């Protein structure tokens, strides 16, 4: 039904994004961490769901801005993808904004390959910036 | 802007998308950007204008009508403001107007990187040719 | 033509033993004479795709075919000026040597340090750190 892609997400901070079986998500310098492969599924117009292939775990985002690992598909698994300066890709939350300022909460890593909270990751910061290194295109249900 | 520009837009679109695949190849974008009528048109050389626009590309190197339209229009609308709310509204209108669901594909890479890469390949190739030329020149004597 | 004479000169720089034939080893010494560092695998590839005889060697005609594939311009129109314009951020006709070096080493068919160094020695004549890319294009397509 859905036409998505399989890919590795390379943080501009210098790491491959890694979804470990235990649900722990981080950044690694390992090329062949098979936990670094992901399913990008267009669940809408410029809205994507991300899945850690090795653990089949959806990279969901709960009520606190934490990217926990989820099996069930919740609308919290929805991410508004958007380009920054026509050079970097960023996935924001469909639920989260600095409800006053409207500044959304993005997926982001610090300089140490560690995951950051949603509200601490700025769109303009290298934390939120990712480059998709794709593998192949795939059909999904 | 007026409805005439949007109808014109869909009109050119049907030309560039005779199968209504809701996508065009990036190589032709420039041409398309030059093909429109004022003020939406971006006359060649338009490449820089196209490169400064937030323009997502799905695989493989294909771009969607909604993004192109939103960008070309926003270039005229400037920052917003009410035009962004109207942008979202018209985006929803376009979504509803669109048949089927398969045309929804996720972002892969973007413009700049493509054109930069092509540029680099060009320069490298030429440079190589001239290295060859210089070597043969070294050969001639003697 | 002067063309084939330059080819005779090239074959002349190439044949040390003058056997009428180029070996993988000789390919090696030449590629290295250009500033490349090919692997034996890469050389055997460079041969296998161009060998008609599969004699492990290159005669005058095969040399012609290979040099023809290299010298032919594919994405080159002399409007490689455009390619440079892609990287000329402010469009002043100048690119800082640093930026150029970074771009050439990190993008596309990346150049070796030797290649980049020579390119930069050729492109920054006054050594002011700014590069007049148009003059470089004239020089390059001479
Ligand atoms: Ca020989
Ligand atoms: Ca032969
Ligand atoms: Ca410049
Ligand atoms: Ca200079």
């Amino acid at each position: 039904q859905l036409k998505g892609i399989v890919t590795r997400l390379f943080s501009q901070q210098g790491y491959f994004l890694q979804m470990h079986p235990d649900g722990t998500i981080d950044g690694t310098k390992d090329e062949n961490s098979d936990y670094t492969l992901f399913n990008l599924i267009p669940v809408g117009l410029r809205v994507v769901a991300i899945q850690g292939v090795k653990a089949s775990l959806y990279v969901a985002m709960n009520g606190e801005g934490y990217l926990y690992s989820s099996d069930v598909f919740t609308p919290e698994c929805k991410f508004k993808e958007s380009v920054f300066e026509n050079y970097y890709v960023i996935y924001s939350s469909t639920l989260y904004r600095q409800q006053e300022s409207g500044r959304a909460w993005f997926l982001g890593l610090n300089k140490e390959g560690q995951i950051m909270k949603g509200n601490r990751v700025k769109k303009t910061k290298p934390s939120s910036h990712f480059v998709p290194k794709p593998i192949e295109v795939c059909m999904y249900r | 802007l007026s409805e005439d520009d949007f109808d014109m837009f869909y009109e050119i679109w049907e030309k560039f998308d005779p199968e209504a695949t809701q996508f065009i190849e990036y190589s032709v974008l420039s041409d398309f950007a030059d093909a429109l009528s004022e003020p939406l048109r971006i006359a060649k050389p338009n490449q820089i204008s196209l490169i400064n626009m937030d323009l997502p590309m799905v695989s493989g190197d294909r771009i969607h009508c909604m993004d192109i339209l939103f960008a070309f229009t926003k270039r005229v609308l400037g920052e917003s403001g009410e035009m962004d709310a109207l942008k979202i509204q018209m985006e929803e209108k376009f979504m509803a107007a669109n048949p089927s669901k398969i045309s929804y594909e996720p972002i892969t890479t973007t413009l700049r990187r493509k054109h930069e890469e092509v540029s680099a390949m060009v320069i490298q190739r030429a440079f190589r040719r001239h290295l060859l030329q210089r070597s043969l020149k070294h050969a001639s004597f003697l | 033509e002067e063309q084939i004479a330059e080819f005779k000169e090239a074959f002349s720089l190439f044949d040390k033993d003058g056997d009428g034939t180029i070996t993988t080893k000789e390919l090696g010494t030449v590629m290295r004479s250009l500033g490349q560092n090919p692997t034996e695998a890469e050389l055997q590839d460079m041969i296998n795709e161009v060998d008609a005889d599969g004699n492990g060697t290159i005669d005058f005609p095969e040399f012609l075919t290979m040099m023809a594939r290299k010298m032919k311009d594919t994405d080159s129109e002399e409007e490689i000026r455009e390619a440079f314009r892609v990287f000329d951020k402010d469009g002043n006709g100048y690119i800082s040597a640093a930026e150029l070096r970074h771009v050439m080493t990190n993008l596309g068919e990346k150049l070796t340090d030797e290649e980049v160094d020579e390119m930069i020695r050729e492109a920054d004549i006054d050594g002011d750190g700014q590069v007049n890319y148009e003059e470089f294009v004239q020089m390059m397509t001479a």
